[PDB]
């Protein structure tokens, strides 16, 4: 399923309930049905044509509540429906999809940083815990390549991380991979062709514009062209062989900037602006609604 | 302010 880039939730002054969809074919944004509960630091993904908003925190005028929610959006009806909740709240979560199943990775609850990981079965509306990561990680980037799930960077409560690890589902087992060249928490992580990209993030001192990619075959990370804007807590997704990065915080502004990376030319371009600047959104790609 | 996501604190 692939036609619109959906952005759900986020933060500007407080957590947001926005669901908006961008159409790269015509440059158009649609406002869709609001999330039932505002959240930022959530992740998005799509399975069987449904959009899922996972985890996050409602950082609101009347409190901060970490979310264990899994909510499902149907583009055919333009409606949100609650799905089964995770075992635990997970703010600044990372999510990946392997073979129709959603993996929820790390994230925080209050002062605790999770190494736990759980897997959702859409057909059964059920979550189950799997092997935890080797490291506690929040603000972790996650991507899936060749039916293996990668957890990249993050913050363990004490240090931001350049480390990454890979989960082999048939062995329910995590293994370290080559660390990134840069410490990144809150980076955008995604897969394009045979490569895992990690774009932006925060290294403990600055929001980053640098972008590196891991070749699973060579087990090395190599920098590619940097983004035009430094940004952390950005949203990221892939559409038609190009990476799109959405919003984020640059140490000064909550960005409305959307940039697109073309791997053929190794260039980033500005493609559009979100309707308002914001960080911590969940992003995914699926069919247009009605 | 959280320097990773810009949120208050």
């Amino acid at each position: 399923v692939g036609r619109l880039i959906y952005t759900a939730g986020g933060y500007f002054r407080q957590s947001l309930s926005y669901l908006e969809a961008y159409n790269p074919s015509n440059g158009s944004w649609l406002r869709l049905a609001d999330l039932q509960v505002p959240r930022s630091g959530l992740a998005g993904c799509v399975v069987g044509g449904l959009l899922y908003a996972v985890g996050g925190r409602n950082n609101s005028p009347d409190g901060n509540t970490d979310s264990s929610a899994l909510d499902c959006y149907n583009p055919m009806t333009n409606q949100w429906s609650p799905c089964a909740s995770m075992s635990v709240p997970r703010n600044r979560i990372g999510v990946g999809v392997i073979d129709g199943h959603i993996y929820a990775v790390g994230g925080s609850h209050g002062c605790i940083h999770h190494s736990s990981v759980e897997r959702y079965e859409p057909e059964r509306d059920e979550w189950h815990l799997v092997a935890p990561m080797l490291t506690r990680r929040i603000g972790v980037g996650v991507a899936v390549l060749n039916r293996l799930l990668y957890a990249v960077g993050g913050f363990d409560g004490t240090n931001r991380l350049n480390s990454a690890e890979c989960y082999y589902p048939e062995r329910n087992e995590w293994r370290m991979i080559t660390p990134m060249n840069t410490i990144r928490s809150g980076a955008g992580v995604c897969v394009l062709h045979n490569c895992i990209y990690a774009a932006g993030g925060y290294d403990g001192q600055d929001q980053l514009n640098s972008v590196e990619r891991y070749d699973v075959e060579t087990e090395t990370w190599t920098f590619v062209a940097p983004m035009r804007h430094h940004r952390s807590a950005l949203g990221i997704t892939v559409h038609q062989g190009k990476i799109y990065v959405l919003g984020g915080y640059d140490g000064h502004t909550f960005l409305d900037s959307v940039e697109c990376y073309d791997p053929d030319s190794d260039t980033w371009s500005e493609v559009t602006r979100m309707t308002s600047g914001r960080s911590g959104v969940g992003v995914a790609v699926t069919m247009e609604p009605c | 302010q959280n320097e990773e996501n810009g949120e208050q604190e």
